């Protein structure tokens, strides 16, 4: 049980106590999947208004 | 000095953020007007509190914060609250209609029409920063904005600020504070697409906060105001090292270094003590030993789980108030002989301790009693995976019948994202078990 | 977030009228549009249902539709008749003769464009249009045939807006003509496809309640309408009043509709009114869940709840509310599907309905509603197997195939509810 | 009323607890996967402890202690006894044992074996593991490489432990036995020892010479029901209960059962359960646990009691199922969910 890295200031102090030793998608890829979902939405909307047109 | 930008997303994120900044002003002595009498360098400075506050030539200290919600009801109260003139209009960003507790609606449909403007308002703040550290992102798991928009924002922040750190404060869904039945869906979906973009995430289960407020504050049915003021106490103790002089966790990167040996397992468990009701006139003040021992009672954790049946990989102790290093090590020595505290074999069994002498600040008239010393423990234990198991089980029950799925598909999401996000959580669950059980 | 209200036909206009009477009293608006209330939670969300006009007058966002002028002349002379915007009265003179085909295909077609003109004018003045609600019966010709035509046209022009209905289902015990099973079956198919939420108000249940519970030997349509306006006000409480619940029509639809076609709800209300004994929370929650209090003549014990919403009104200990709701769940946990965790939600609003210090409105999405659709389908088939009374419809241009398809779709919905009532975890 | 679920339908004991609870009129059974229960009669493996105590408005109780496996699986039993100061490498009532893998002590085993080598007195041991099902996989040898051969012959870790060569043998018969004591630990960690134990007998005469025949040496109930021809002659089912055994100890050795044996059993039960109490207690937890244990003891000719193993999912003697399962309801269940003398000995601590 040893203390380490004792730093002290006026606001407080810090230290470590050891008890025992041991033993991304690009912007274009984002915008495409965003627009791929938007197209799926408008396909769904087109099929609806076709159905309603029928 | 290096600056930190806070981003509050959705109702939960915004209301928690307003509770945190309220507390920050009380702690740093900033009035609702933005003026700070004790700040002697007018209109500038490199002090540690300026990591969270910029300064105007007129002496106003302005949060480095962005609020964003897809409906204006919540942010409008920020615009008309006690701290109304703390912020500028451009920091508050409103939509017209919200994500209706639909991840897909917040991520895909409504997200796309707002993400560019949010990033542009984030950019205005980052341009007023000499060296920017990264971001602290507040949000709910269950809201459609909190889950769907957050994950899109986090994706784009990794692209626009690839070398800056990103920390989350995430509200885990609890049915007792009114809950949409689809919050398990949104939680998993947002965790999956945010995981590789978040360096450290502090989960707060509303169930734990709710029961603490009932047990220790004797509030029979807590409100969001009761929950958020307690939450901000914890948040403040976690961020106090960023806003005050010190040597532990002075950098957002220190959080990952000190608490996250493996990137995917970046969900430290927070435990806080003491929580004492302000209606108790005199309360026998608890010692260093008694509040430190309370950090190992599940009843004080932000997430209900049993650390005894898992393994530790890191543990930080953040004290506020009258505390001396020797009291701490005396309290740790005794606690170790009495508690089941097993670390992973490939990690040192120890504690990183941080003490700030200023005791906790409490909102005048709030529910929390002033205390002479408090502690927040941040421990990365595999036991938190219990919370992933609960959420994943409910996800599984609803999804087996595809209940409510049509709401997400109808916004342009495909069913495959459901099982893709779920398989990611299945990997995360066994990541935890390989690390923590023999 | 504004809502546009539409009432079509005799039943739709008689029920809609009483709805505007009730809530206009709750929000403190007098029969001339002047607000004379005493609490400003009265007006925090008054824009949801009222347009603010000159001299701070409030005029309902209501469109009144019928194919004959009779009932709408009674509305205009009724108690709150002059509250309504005069240009929103849209009527013909021929009538619909209790004939779905006349309201949907011939007589209603001639008038529908005029209605949509008024709808568009109302929507154009909404800062954020939230959706539409429609009051109508399914057993007549205007509310049923033209009402579903309007819903189809509204969805074409506002495809991304929520459309809800309060739909009165016919019952042989309260019946005007023999063809009501035909008109209801054809209407249900329309609703399955084109509404987000439909509150099924069964005239059978409204009668039984009036007779067996409310002690009225000879129930009139006015007596059954009292219960409907009281339920409608309760169902819309959470949207009309500043509360902790921050939810629009879409959010509530999201939280109650697990499958698109299964959006037909069983409404309920407690206490049943026609008195001074204050009701205790435990009594409110038990009555609320009693089948004798549900306005759809279905036994909830014959099915399983997919979702449940409960809205309490008045000042009450919400701790005992949560206590009582959690206890009804746990004492009867088998009737709530286990593959939708935590599917019972609760809301509270401090302002009670006029005349009662406490009330509770029950909204249930139960698979037991299939009993209603089975009932209608049996009556439909009894005549259709002999093609009885079909000449009234073929003479308006319809073909027998359209009836066969409508019956098949309703028997499909029946089988859908039965699938999820047997489903397990 | 109260609600409960049953997720281990192979459990003789809680099948009877389940049926008695329903016969109370104030307990209702639900389907295994309904989460709105007050009590869980859980599965014995992969019990989802992490989903308990999160149902608003329901106090939840389960019939298993998360973490109790450390005591009821032989490999961890040995490791716990050796490494915990409360029990200590220097522990008198637990036989010399070593865990061997096919954290391994394969040769500190041989060191003690090569010490009994030196003084050339009884060097008999027995290898076994938790994978063995009613008497398969055991094997008793006198020389150590035949056992270690048998060790890696298969792929689950085993324990080597001193075979007690001079057991107390009942007469007439020259017969070995073991004692089973049933212990109930309730939600407050009271330790209740059931007043009624059983002695699982060997009806074969103990023979110190040949260890190959696996019947006069191995105690277990099915082995004697299956591969003993003379079984049941002395008592029914090779099961002697406490009154008979007490009377025998008085007539034969001028002593009592409590004085010569039970005092040591109660000491072993308490020290084992109190050792792990900090690790498994549910006193400040969001759900609570009780559990019934089966302690297996052996007695040597000096009337010294030895712990052999602890069983976390024990069966019971048929004659006492009724009394014991009723005691579970009173002490462990109704303790927490009340209705509208004592058969247990409370071991205070
Ligand atoms: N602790 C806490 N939780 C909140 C608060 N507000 C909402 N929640 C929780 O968050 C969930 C609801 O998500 P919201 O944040 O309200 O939704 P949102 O992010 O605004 O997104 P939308 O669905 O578009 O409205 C529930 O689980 C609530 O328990 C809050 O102020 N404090
Ligand atoms: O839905 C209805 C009838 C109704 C009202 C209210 C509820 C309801 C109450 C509480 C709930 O739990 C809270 C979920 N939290 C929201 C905030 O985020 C956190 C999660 C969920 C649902 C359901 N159903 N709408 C009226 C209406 C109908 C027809 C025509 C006009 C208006
Ligand atoms: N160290 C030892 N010395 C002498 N005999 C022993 C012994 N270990 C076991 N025996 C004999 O072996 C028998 C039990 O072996 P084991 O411990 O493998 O039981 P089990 O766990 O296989 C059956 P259950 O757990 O279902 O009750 C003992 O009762 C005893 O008669
Ligand atoms: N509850 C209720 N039901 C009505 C009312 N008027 C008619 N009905 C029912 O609806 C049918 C008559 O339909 P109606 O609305 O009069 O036809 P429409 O005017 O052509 O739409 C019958 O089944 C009645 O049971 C009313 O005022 N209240
Ligand atoms: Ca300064
Ligand atoms: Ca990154
Ligand atoms: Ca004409
Ligand atoms: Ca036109
Ligand atoms: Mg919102
Ligand atoms: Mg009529
Ligand atoms: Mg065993």
């Amino acid at each position: 049980m040893e203390v380490i890295e004792l730093n002290k200031c006026t606001s407080g102090q810090s230290f470590e106590v050891i008890l025992k030793p041991p033993s991304d998608p690009s912007l274009e890829e984002i915008q495409k999947k965003l627009e791929a979902a938007e197209e799926r939405r408008k396909y769904q909307e087109a099929e609806l208004l076709k159905h309603l047109a029928e | 000095m290096r600056e930190c930008i806070s981003i509050h997303v959705g109702q939960a994120g915004v209301q928690i953020g307003n509770a945190c900044w309220e507390l920050y002003c009380l702690e740093h002595g900033i009035q609702p007007d933005g003026q700070m009498p004790s700040d002697k360098t007018i209109g500038g400075g490199d002090d540690s509190f300026n990591t969270f506050f910029s300064e105007t030539g007129a002496g106003k200290h302005v949060p480095r914060a962005v609020f964003v919600d897809l409906e204006p009801t919540v942010i409008d109260e920020v615009r008309t609250g006690t701290y109304r003139q703390l912020f500028h209009p451009e920091q508050l960003i409103t939509g017209k209609e919200d994500a209706a507790n639909n991840y897909a609606r917040g991520h895909y449909t409504i997200g796309k029409e707002i993400i560019d403007l949010v990033l542009d308002r984030i950019r205005k703040l980052a341009d007023q920063c000499t060296g920017l550290q990264g971001f602290l992102v507040f949000h709910s798991f269950g809201g459609g904005t909190g889950s769907g928009f957050t994950s899109l924002l986090m994706e784009r922040l990794s692209v626009d600020y690839g070398k800056k750190s990103k920390l989350e404060f995430s509200i885990y869904p609890a049915p007792q504070v009114s809950t949409a039945v689809v919050e398990p869906y949104n939680s998993i979906l947002t965790t999956h697409t945010t995981l590789e973009h978040s360096d450290c995430a502090f989960m707060v289960d509303n169930e734990a906060i709710y029961d603490i407020c009932r047990r220790n504050l004797d509030i029979e049915r807590p409100t969001y105001t009761n929950l958020n003021r307690l939450i901000s106490q914890i948040v403040s103790s976690i961020t106090a090292s960023l806003r005050f002089d010190g040597a532990l966790n002075v950098d957002l990167t220190e959080f990952q270094t000190n608490l996250v040996p493996y990137p995917r397992i970046h969900f430290p468990l927070a435990t806080y003590a003491p929580v004492i009701s302000a209606e108790k006139a005199y309360h026998e003040q608890l010692s260093v030993a008694e509040i430190t021992n309370a950090c190992f009672e599940p009843a004080n954790q932000m997430v209900k789980c049993d650390p005894r049946h898992g393994k530790y990989m890191a543990c930080c102790l953040l004290y506020r108030g009258d505390v001396v290093p020797k009291d701490v090590n005396a309290a740790i020595a005794t606690i170790k002989t009495k508690r089941s505290i097993q670390f992973v074999d490939w990690c040192p069994t120890g504690f990183k301790v941080g003490i700030n002498y200023q005791p906790p600040t409490v909102v005048p008239g709030g529910d929390l009693a002033k205390v002479q010393r408090a502690v927040c423990m941040l421990s990365n234990t595999t036991a938190i995976a219990e919370a992933w198991a609960r959420l994943d089980h409910k996800f599984d029950l609803m999804y087996a019948k595809r209940a409510f799925v049509h709401w997400y598909v109808g916004e342009g999401m495909e069913e495959g994202e459901f099982s893709e996000a779920r398989e990611d959580m299945a990997a995360l669950e066994k990541d935890y078990e390989e690390v923590g059980v023999d | 977030r504004e809502i546009v209200h539409i009432q079509a036909g005799q039943c739709g206009n008689q029920i809609g009228a009483k709805f505007w009477e009730v809530i206009s009293d709750e929000h403190g608006i007098d029969p001339t549009g002047s607000y004379h209330g005493d609490s400003d939670l009265q007006l925090e969300r008054i824009n949801v249902y009222y347009n603010e006009a000159t001299g701070n007058k409030y005029v309902p966002r209501a469109i009144l539709v019928d194919l004959e002028p009779g009932t709408m002349d009674s509305v205009r002379s009724g108690p709150f008749g002059q509250i309504f915007r005069p240009d929103n009265f849209v009527f013909g003179q021929s009538g619909a003769g209790n004939n779905w085909a006349k309201g949907h295909y011939t007589e209603g077609a001639e008038l529908v464009d005029s209605v949509l003109d008024v709808v568009r004018k109302e929507s154009e003045s909404c800062d954020c249009l939230q959706g539409f609600q429609l009051t109508h019966s399914l057993g007549g010709g205007t509310g049923s045939g033209m009402g579903t035509l309007l819903i189809s046209k509204i969805r074409e022009e506002y495809p991304d807006r929520i459309m809800n209905t309060f739909s009165v289902m016919p019952s042989p015990k309260v019946s005007d003509t023999v063809v009501e099973p035909y008109n209801a079956t054809l209407s249900v198919h329309q609703l399955v496809e084109n509404t987000d939420e439909t509150y099924c108000i069964d005239n059978e249940a409204l009668y039984d309640i009036c007779f067996r519970t409310l002690k009225l030997t000879t129930p009139t349509y006015g007596d059954l309408n009292h219960l409907v306006s009281a339920t409608m006000s309760g169902v819309t409480t959470c949207l009309r009043f500043p509360g902790q619940l921050n939810a629009d029509l879409r959010k509530l639809a999201v939280n109650m509709v697990p499958f698109p076609r299964l959006h037909f709800f069983m409404p309920g209300f407690a206490p049943l009114t026609s008195q001074y004994r204050a009701l205790t929370v435990p009594e409110l929650t038990q009555q609320m869940f009693d089948s004798k209090n549900m306005m759809a003549a279905c036994d909830p014990r014959h099915g399983r709840y997919l979702t449940v919403a409960a809205i309490f009104r008045g000042r009450m200990s919400m701790k005992e509310v949560d206590e009582q709701m959690l206890n009804v769940q746990n004492k009867n946990s088998s009737y709530f599907v286990e593959w939708i965790p935590n599917n019972v939600k609760t809301a509270v609003c401090d302002i009670p309905p006029r005349g009662l210090k406490m009330s509770a409105t029950f909204i249930g999405n139960s698979t037991a509603i299939q009993e209603l659709f089975k009932r209608i389908s049996e009556q439909f088939t009894a005549m259709f197997r002999r093609k009885a009374f079909l000449h009234w419809y073929t003479g308006e241009g319809m073909d027998e195939m359209e009836f066969t398809e409508a019956e098949s779709n309703m028997n499909d919905l029946v089988s859908e509810y039965q699938q999820y009532q047997d489903a397990t975890a | 009323m109260y609600t409960f679920v049953v997720r281990d339908e192979n459990s003789s004991v809680y099948a009877e607890v389940s049926r008695l609870l329903l016969a109370t009129g104030q307990w209702k059974r639900l389907r295994k996967d309904n989460p709105r229960f007050n009590l869980m009669l859980g599965e014995r493996n992969r019990l989802p402890f992490g989903r308990l105590g999160h149902e608003p408005g329901l106090v939840q109780l389960v019939n298993y202690y998360r973490g109790a496996d450390k005591l009821c699986r032989k490999a961890s039993l040995v490791k716990l006894i050796k490494t915990s100061p409360e029990l200590s490498e220097s522990c008198t009532w637990f036989p010399e044992s070593y865990v061997i893998y096919p954290t391994d002590e394969r040769e500190v085993f041989l060191a003690a074996y090569n010490r009994r080598r030196e003084g050339r007195e009884g060097n008999v041991w027995i290898a076994k593991s938790s994978a063995g099902a009613k008497g398969e996989g055991i094997l008793i040898s006198s020389e150590a490489s035949e056992l270690l051969d048998f060790i890696d012959e298969q792929g689950q870790v085993h324990v080597i432990q001193k075979y007690l060569e001079k057991p107390l043998l009942l007469e007439p018969g020259h017969r070995k036995f073991d004692i089973r004591s049933w212990v109930l630990v309730d939600h407050l960690y009271n330790i209740y020892l059931y007043r009624e134990g059983v002695l699982r007998t060997s009806s074969e005469p103990y023979n110190s010479a040949n260890f190959q025949d696996k019947t006069c040496h191995l105690t277990n109930h099915c082995i004697q029901k299956e591969y003993s021809k003379n079984y049941g002659r002395y008592e029914e089912g090779n099961e002697m209960f406490f009154e008979e055994f007490n009377q025998y100890l008085m007539d034969a050795l001028n002593t009592t059962l409590e004085n010569s044996i039970l005092l040591q059993i109660k000491h072993i039960i308490r020290s084992c359960l109190m050792c792990i109490e900090p690790a498994i207690s549910t006193k400040h937890l969001h759900y609570q646990s009780f559990q019934l244990f089966g302690f297996d003891f052996m007695v040597d000719e000096e009337l010294k009691v030895w712990l052999i193993e602890v069983n976390g999912a024990p069966a019971c003697a048929q004659k006492l199922y009724a009394e014991l399962c009723q005691g579970i309801v009173d002490v462990a269940i109704s303790s927490v969910f009340p209705l509208a003398t004592s058969i247990f000995i409370k071991l205070h601590h």
